[PDB]
RNA sequence: AAACUUUCAACAACGGAUCUCUUGGUUCUCGCAUCGAUGAAGAACGCAGCGAAAUGCGAUACGUAAUGUGAAUUGCAGAAUUCCGUGAAUCAUCGAAUCUUUGAACGCACAUUGCGCCCCUUGGUAUUCCAGGGGGCAUGCCUGUUUGAGCGUCAUUU
RNA sequence: CGUGGAGGUCAGUGACGAAGCCUAGACCGUAAGGUCGGGUCGAACGGCCUCUAGUGCAGAUCUUGGUGGUAGUAGCAAAUAUUCAAAUGAGAACUUUGAAGACUGAAGUGGGGAAAGGUUCCACGUCAACAGCAGUUGGACGUGGGUUAGUCGAUCCUAAGAGAUGGGGAAGCUCCGUUUCAAAGGCCUGAUGCAGGCCACCAUCGAAAGGGAAUCCGGUUAAGAUUCCGGAACCUGG
RNA sequence: GUCGAAUUUGGGUAUAGGGGCGAAAGACUAAUCGAACCAUCUAGUAGCUGGUUCCUGCCGAAGUUUCCCUCAGGAUAGCAG
RNA sequence: AUAUUGGCGAGAGACCGAUAGCGAACAAGUACAGUGAUGGAAAGAUGAAAAGAACUUUGAAAAGAGAGUGAAAAAGUACGUGAAAUUGUUGAAAGGGAAGGGCAUUUGAUCAGACA
RNA sequence: UUGACCUCAAAUCAGGUAGGAGUACCCGCUGAACUUAAGCAUAUCAAUAAGCGGAGGAAAAGAAACCAACCGGGAUUGC
C-alpha cells in the first residue's frame, strides 16, 4: 500500500502585511 | 552475513521449505476452500526481519 | 540531508530475537526486550494495552497441559484403568 | 457491545490536507491505515446512539 | 441554563455512572432457584421445618412501640421458665437470644406461654432405633402466629 | 498388520529388548528403499511396532519399582497421584476431621435431635 | 450528405449494487469451580507415502496403551486379512505412557546451539588424560541430623 | 405516503414461476406513491386491523468501493556507440556464436572482503504476470543440486562499560553498590577421616578490526576448498 | 572553502523527554522539536464553522424593552399556534 | 442469602444479516508496516449431482467455431441473480459561439377504446 | 582434662514449601488531569482512570467496647 504525507510544505512565503 | 550464528541459519533453514506452491492434489479434496500459497515470500518483496 | 542520503546509514540492528517471546524486541544494550520484559521474571503487559494482552494472553498457543485439566475434573480426577466390562 | 466501534487509536489529521477532519488510523501498509474511524458515518465506525 | 417556571431538579448523574447500572432480568430467575433451594433444604432436613420458633417482642421506638413483631429467640430466663435448657433447646428448633433482658412481665408470660404450646405440638424422635413415622410441616411461624394482644 | 500389545505382554525382558532392535534393522532397510520406490506406506506400519514395543517394555519396568516400593511412606514422585497442586497441598481426610476433645464431649451430649411439628 | 457531438431503446461490455440465503457475531438467563517447581501460560525448531498453511502431535512425533462402537479412509495410491472378529476408522471415550530446545526456569552463561564440577558404568594398556551411555549440582524459609565457632558461659579433674 | 421486524385475520399469492432488475408500453392519485402488460430470473412474499423502531439523503474539503473527461495527451532526452553475417525460433534492434568500431584506463565499469541480505550461487525445463519498448534471455516462474577445518574465525583474555552476591533504601514495581563494615576456599607434604604449611585475586558478561599455540605448494567441481585429493610440515594434551 | 591537524572516520560503549546534548542556531535528539514517539483518561470542552433524509392542508413572526465580565452569547416582556 | 464484560457446560431473543454484526462467518490478531512500544485489513454463494465440455476443424499457442453434459451455459472454476456511473456495435432524431426547462400548436412514431 | 547450657554457623545433610500465569467479580496501597463552575485557585470530575502488592469459588463482614431514649431492640450480608 502507498502511505501519503504533507506534499510539500514551506516555499509559500507570507504575503501583504 | 557469512559469519552467522546458528540461531539465524535455523530459521533460514525453515523460510527456505516453506517457499513452494501450494501442493496440486489439495485442490481435489471435498470441500475445499484453499485456492493458492497466501504466505508466499520472496527475497525481492519483503524481508523477513530476523 | 535528513532523508535519502541519511537512510542510507541504517546497518545496526538495535533489536534481535527474545529468547522467551521471539519476537525481535530484544535490545541489545539494555538486555531487556520491549515485549515481555525478558529477563525480569514477570511478562510485562499493561492494562491501556488491551490489545496487546489479547495477542498474548491464554488461550492463543496450544495448551499443552491445560486443554486436558477440564477433562479431568468432570471424572473426578480418576486412577486406575478401565475394567473391560 | 459496548468496545464496538472504538477499538482503535485513531485521530484527526487536522486542517490543511486536502481531507475532511474527521478522526483517521496511524501506520502504513495495511489498507486500513488512514480510514475515516469512530464517527457514526464512517465504515466500520460506532452506531449514533448506541443501543443500552 | 435556567429556563421557565419549573421545580429545581436534583439528579446526580455526573460520575461515570453508566458502569454501574444493574438492571434485574434475573428477578425471575432468582425467584425459582429461591424456590428450588427451599425445596432441597427441606428435603434434607426432614421431617423438621424450614424454621425456627421466634418470641414475641415490641417495636422498639415512639412510632412503632403500639406493635408487636417477632424477634430473635427466648431469652435465658424464659427458656428455663419453661422447663428447658439453652443448650437442648437449640436442638429442637427453638431459638435462643442470650442478649434480650426481660423487663415487662406480660411479654415475658405471653413467651413463656409460646414454649410450653411448642412442646406440646412436637415429636422428638429417640436417640437410636425406628422412629415413629409422621409428615413434615414446612413452617413453625405459621402454626404460632403473634397476635396483636 | 503390526505387532499386538498384548501378545508382548506375555514376552519376558529378554526378548522385547531383542524385539526391539530387529524392528530397528528393518525401519533401516525400508528407508534405503524409499529414495528408489516412489511411495512405500509400509514405513508406517513398523514405526508404529516400535511405539508399540517401547510403551509395554516401560510400563513392565514401572510395575516393578512399584512393587519395590509397597507401603512405604515415601515413594517417587513419578508414582505419586497427578492430581492439582491445590488437591495435592490441603488438608488429608484425617486432618480436617479432626476435632478438640472440649467439642467431643459438646457434639455427644447436645446432638441435633429430629423432630415435627405437626402434633 | 458523411464523420463527429448529444437524447432514448435492444444486444454485448466494465462494476458488484439489489433480492433470497447463513456451521458467525451480539444481549439475556441457568448450573459448575478445575492452572504452576509432579515444571504452568507463552515461545523456537521439528514429525505424514505424496503438505505450504489452519488443526493435532513431540525422535514412542496427524500419534503409542487402555475402554466403547462395530466396517471403514477417500484427492490418488495403499492395507487386504482387518469382516460370524481381542477388529476398520484424522471414529467416540480416556484412568497407563512418551513429552525435542526453552520459558517462573534452577550448575555458570547465552547477539555463543559457549564453559565447567560430582557419582556409577563401557572402550582407548588409564583413579589423574580422552570419548560414549545413565543419574545429579539455583535461591529464600520451616522442622529435624551430623560437623563446628565464641573466656557469652556452668560444673568437674589438676 | 414509503421501509426492517412483531400479535390477529384474509383456510391470501407461488417452481403451471415468489422476491429482485430492465422497459420515450397502459391505468389511478394535487402529491408522497400505488397498480397492470412484456423481457430477465429462480424460492420465497403481500392486502387489511394493531404493536414497535438502528425507519426515507443531493450536498457535510462527509465514510468505503467502483468509474470518467483531461488522453493515446505530458512524457519513456544525464553517464561518448553502435554495425555486418550465420545459428535458434511462429516471431529477433535487444538471446547464442564469429568479425568490426569503441569505453572503464590499476583512489577501474578489474580482483576480494566487513556490516546488511538470505539462496539471489549452479544445472535442466520454461514465458501467463515482472524487467515503465521487446524478449526465445534474466537476480523472474517450476523442479533439483550445492557450503567438508586439531592449523582460518568464534570459543579463551581483558578495555570503556554492564551486572550477581554481602549488605542499606523503597508501600511496591525495584534503587544504590562491585570489594564494598561478610565466619566469602583450595593446593600440597604425607597418612576419604585425618598430622601440618602456602596462598585472600574476589562471581560473571563485554572486541568475527585490540592481546592470541599450531599449514604450505600442486591438482580437482555445473556450482566448495589455506576445509576435499597427493605430497611435505607444525602446535597442544596424554 | 580547507586538505597533517581543535583533522576525517568504522565498531564497541555512556547520557532519555520539562530530561539529555549543545565551539549557542532555540540548534539536534530515527523525513517530527520554542518540549520526540506509542497506548490510554478520551466520544476531552467549544457562546465558534459546516451538514441535518417523504408529500399535502391551515395558521405564521423577529432583529425591539430591562438585567448579565453583557457586545458573535443568555435570562426577561413582546410578537407566534 | 450477595458479586461476576474472565474459564467450563447448557437454554434462549419483537437483536445484526457480509460497508451490517466482534477487528476476525474463510489457513484472523492472519498477510502486511515500524528499530521499538505498537499499528493492523480485504476476502462467503457454479449445479441436485462435475455430469468441470470426450471427439472434429483453423492457429505456433492462449484461444476461436462446431459437437456434447445439464432443467438451464441468459450457470463454464474470470462461475446464483447481475443495478448505476463509464463504454462498443445497430436503429431512430437534431445540430451557424454551450445543453437542459415552462405554455400552446404543426409534423413523424406509438397507445386505448366506446361499439352491438 | 571431660561433659553440659546459651547464642551463632556450614553441608549436593532427611522431608517439605514460596515465586510465574489468570485477573470479570473480591482485599488493600498509590494516585491524576481533561471536564463542571459559562473566567479561576477551595470545590467538581474522584476517594475515579493509569501504576503496585494479595486470595477464592465466591471474597470481605460477623456473634456488639452496636443501635437506642422505647411498653425498648439484639451477629453479619443483600433488596
Amino acid at each position: 500500500h502507498h502511505p501519503r504525507y504533507v506534499v510539500l510544505a514551506s516555499h509559500l512565503g507570507r504575503m501583504m502585511m | 552475513a557469512a559469519q552467522k550464528s546458528f540461531r539465524i541459519k535455523q530459521k533460514m533453514a525453515k523460510a527456505k521449505k516453506q517457499n513452494r506452491p501450494l501442493p496440486q492434489w489439495i485442490r481435489l479434496r471435498t470441500n475445499n476452500t484453499i485456492r493458492y500459497n497466501a504466505k508466499r515470500r520472496n527475497w525481492r518483496r519483503t524481508k523477513m526481519n530476523i | 540531508g535528513k532523508g535519502t542520503p541519511s537512510f542510507g546509514k541504517r546497518h545496526n540492528k538495535s533489536h534481535t530475537l527474545c529468547n522467551r517471546c521471539g519476537r525481535r524486541s530484544f535490545h541489545v544494550q539494555k538486555k531487556t526486550c520491549s515485549s515481555c520484559g525478558y529477563p525480569a521474571a514477570k511478562t510485562r503487559s499493561y492494562n491501556w494495552g488491551a490489545k496487546a494482552k489479547r495477542r498474548h494472553t491464554t488461550g492463543t498457543g496450544r495448551m499443552r497441559y491445560l486443554k486436558h485439566v477440564s477433562r479431568r475434573f468432570k471424572n473426578g480426577f480418576q486412577t486406575g484403568s478401565a475394567s473391560k466390562a | 457491545s459496548e468496545k464496538a466501534g472504538h477499538q482503535t487509536s485513531a485521530e484527526s489529521w487536522g486542517t490543511g490536507r486536502a481531507v475532511a477532519r474527521i478522526p483517521r488510523v496511524g501506520g502504513g501498509g495495511t489498507g486500513r491505515s488512514g480510514q475515516g474511524a469512530f464517527g457514526n458515518m464512517c465504515r466500520g465506525g460506532r452506531m449514533f446512539a448506541p443501543t443500552k | 441554563a435556567i429556563s421557565k417556571n419549573l421545580p429545581i431538579l436534583k439528579n446526580h448523574f455526573r460520575k461515570h455512572w453508566q458502569e454501574r447500572v444493574k438492571v434485574h432480568f434475573d428477578q425471575a430467575g432468582k425467584k425459582v432457584s429461591r424456590r428450588n433451594a427451599r425445596a432441597t433444604r427441606a428435603a434434607k432436613i426432614a421431617p423438621r421445618p424450614l424454621d425456627l420458633l421466634r418470641p414475641v417482642v415490641r417495636a422498639p421506638t415512639v412510632k412503632y412501640n403500639r406493635k408487636v413483631r417477632a424477634g430473635r429467640g427466648f431469652t435465658l430466663a424464659e427458656v428455663k421458665a419453661a422447663g428447658l435448657t439453652a443448650a437442648y433447646a437449640r436442638t429442637i428448633g427453638i431459638a435462643v437470644d442470650h442478649r434480650r433482658q426481660n423487663r415487662n412481665q406480660e411479654i415475658f408470660d405471653a413467651n413463656v406461654q409460646r414454649l410450653k404450646e411448642y412442646q406440646s405440638k412436637i415429636i422428638v424422635f429417640p436417640r437410636n432405633g425406628k422412629a415413629p413415622e409422621a409428615e413434615q410441616v414446612l413452617s413453625a411461624a405459621a402454626t404460632f402466629p403473634i397476635a396483636q394482644p | 498388520a503390526g505387532v499386538k500389545a498384548y501378545e508382548l505382554r506375555t514376552k519376558s525382558k529378554e526378548q522385547l529388548a531383542s524385539q526391539l532392535v530387529d524392528l530397528k534393522k528393518e525401519l533401516a532397510e525400508l528407508k534405503v528403499q524409499k529414495l528408489s520406490r516412489p511411495s512405500l506406506p509400509k514405513i508406517k506400519t513398523v514405526r508404529k511396532s516400535i511405539a508399540c514395543v517401547l510403551t509395554v517394555i516401560n510400563e513392565q519396568q514401572r510395575e516393578a519399582v512399584r512393587q519395590l516400593y509397597k507401603g512405604k511412606k515415601y515413594q517417587p514422585k513419578d508414582l505419586r497421584a497427578k492430581k492439582t497442586r491445590a488437591l495435592r497441598r490441603a488438608l488429608t481426610k484425617f486432618e480436617a476431621s479432626q476435632v478438640t476433645e472440649k467439642q467431643r464431649k459438646k457434639q455427644i451430649a447436645f446432638p441435633q435431635r429430629k423432630y415435627a411439628i405437626k402434633a
